[PDB]
């Protein structure tokens, strides 16, 4: 007979769980929820690190598994299957089935982290002057308020900060002339930032 | 992005899965149709073909078991390499025989499709390899729930259910398979090296995972195997016999005697602990070791 | 400093919070 101990439980989400992954690299849990929700849990503190939709589609059947061999997470749903990876220490899950549009006008989500994210206001704000530009103005408010939110979380726990990301739902042309725009007003100017790659 | 299947973008995916080389990632639709990605290299279109149900090899394995009519089903999918890679492919097929009114039988097979192209060889999107299943899948009617290639490389499980439809009650069945490296395409064996019965209904399969050996270094043996039954009892069983060697009861949901049943089991390094997700969401991390 | 398992002259403080569990330096 092989002994098991028992050393307690931890509660994630009351609407239950059916499926479950391991990412061993960064030591995260991807706890597979009964709506469709991905909840990433840290395995270090007990302290749960981001939550994710995957921006597919509602009343689907999310079944999520890992790969050791190839350090990959595929996500299969009912119509399309996604894969993703580690970037900079975070998974980034809230594009992960996106499904790829066929037209420039269809919105798009957009996912960034919060470096990325504060270098681009910085750039935006201080060095970089796209104001001419179609949808400056919803770009800039929509950065102000994901920075905004996201700060409040920064101070408390860093993890959970760089987990956080801040989604765009904006139109794939708007955003490709913005960042067009971005790109030629800082090679216009010789100035090599972070907010440029 | 994430690329669907097919071009039409209308077929629903009926299982997925990884084996022994799991570079290449497969997916099956409802219909017959089958998409292999190379999610190793960047995401592309690595190989797209439709199964079809009166191959020869599966009309003479059927006219061994006993207008035709056949249609046959994906419910597990695994990719498995020693030498090109092979997809192994756990079908099921129905098809209307008379009475001895026609009935609708059910019977798991597995089919082994070639992966890589050309540079007399099989050409990719042809079957390999029919393996019929024993005499006991067949007649409770089961059907290929889980595939996993063991940790040694040499053996496979094969982990069945009762099928739905759309007596004695058994849980599944445990299959273990000896790999066949005797040509240059990875092959199967026709004598299973292992058969397990589940004679408790209760103890239903729903979820697996492999321990590997060197945690316990803190007939060679093949590791040992964490299982979730239906109604949340984790076994820890010896791959080489599947003898119950550790059991874990389900805990008890909060505010009431209601069972928290387990339904799906990891195993987390940081923690070196199996973590198990429960029936109201919680998670419970197992200590093996003392 | 040993990672914590979750559960299921003076140093700095966050040195000083994980005292007991040290396993090298100050240096």
């Amino acid at each position: 007979e092989w002994l098991v101990l028992r050393d307690g439980c931890m509660h994630c989400d009351a609407d239950g769980l059916h499926s479950l992954s391991y990412h061993p690299a960064l030591n995260a849990i991807l706890a597979v929820t009964s709506r469709g929700t991905i909840k990433v849990i840290d395995g270090t503190s007990g302290a749960t690190l981001q939550a994710s939709a995957l921006s597919a589609k509602p009343g689907g059947q999310v079944k999520c598994q890992y790969i050791s061999a190839v350090d990959k997470v595929i996500f299969v749903d009912d119509y399309a299957v996604g894969c993703r990876k580690d970037l900079n220490g975070i998974l980034l899950l809230d594009t992960a089935l996106q499904t790829p549009v066929s037209k420039q006008d269809d919105v798009v989500q957009l996912e960034l982290p919060v470096t990325e994210a504060q270098q681009l206001l910085s750039a935006c704000l201080e060095k970089v002057d796209i104001s001419s530009t179609e949808g400056y103005d919803l770009f800039i408010t929509q950065l102000k308020d994901g920075l905004k939110n996201t700060s409040h979380e920064t101070a408390a726990n860093h993890k959970v900060a760089k987990w956080a990301t801040v989604t765009f739902h904006l139109p794939h042309h708007v955003l490709k002339s913005i960042a067009s725009a971005i790109v030629n007003e800082l090679k216009k100017i010789n100035q090599n930032v972070a907010a440029l790659p | 992005p994430a690329q669907f299947p097919c071009t039409d973008g209308t077929d629903r995916i009926s299982c997925f899965g990884s084996g022994s080389c799991p570079h290449f990632l497969a997916a099956a639709t409802k219909r017959g149709k089958i998409c292999i990605w190379d999610v190793s290299k960047l995401m592309k279109v690595h190989l797209k073909f439709e199964i079809n149900a009166y191959d020869p090899a599966i009309v003479q394995q059927l006219i061994l078991s006993g207008a035709m009519e056949v249609s046959l089903d994906i419910t597990a999918l695994s990719i498995l390499q020693q030498p090109f890679p092979c997809l192994l492919a756990g079908g099921l097929l129905t098809y209307k025989s008379p009475a001895t009114p026609l009935v609708r039988r059910t019977l798991p097979v597995l089919l082994l499709y070639s992966i890589k192209e050309s540079d007399v060889f099989p050409k990719p999107g042809t079957l390999v390899q029919c393996l019929r299943l024993p005499k006991f899948a067949e007649e409770e009617n089961l059907c290929i729930d889980s595939i996993t290639p063991c940790a040694d490389g040499i053996h496979l499980l094969v982990g069945l259910r009762t099928c739905p439809v759309e007596r004695n009650v058994s849980g599944g069945y445990l299959v273990l398979y000896k790999m066949n490296y005797a040509t240059r395409i990875v092959t199967l064996e026709e004598e299973p090296i292992k058969i397990q019965h589940i004679k408790d209904p209760q103890d239903t399969i729903t979820s697996l995972i492999l321990l590997p050996p060197d945690i316990l270094d803190n007939i060679s043996t093949l590791g040992h195997l964490v299982i979730t039954t239906q109604g949340g009892y984790v076994k820890i069983l010896d791959l080489s016999n599947f003898e119950i060697l550790a059991k874990v009861e389900p805990p008890k949901k909060e505010g009431t005697e209601e069972q928290d049943t387990f339904v799906s089991v990891i195993y987390c390094s940081g923690t070196d602990r199996l973590c198990a997700c429960t029936k109201g969401g919680e998670l419970h991390f197992l200590q093996i070791g003392g | 400093l040993k990672n914590k398992a979750p559960g299921l002259l003076r140093l700095c403080p966050f040195l000083e919070d994980h005292k007991e569990d040290i396993l090298c330096g100050p240096v």
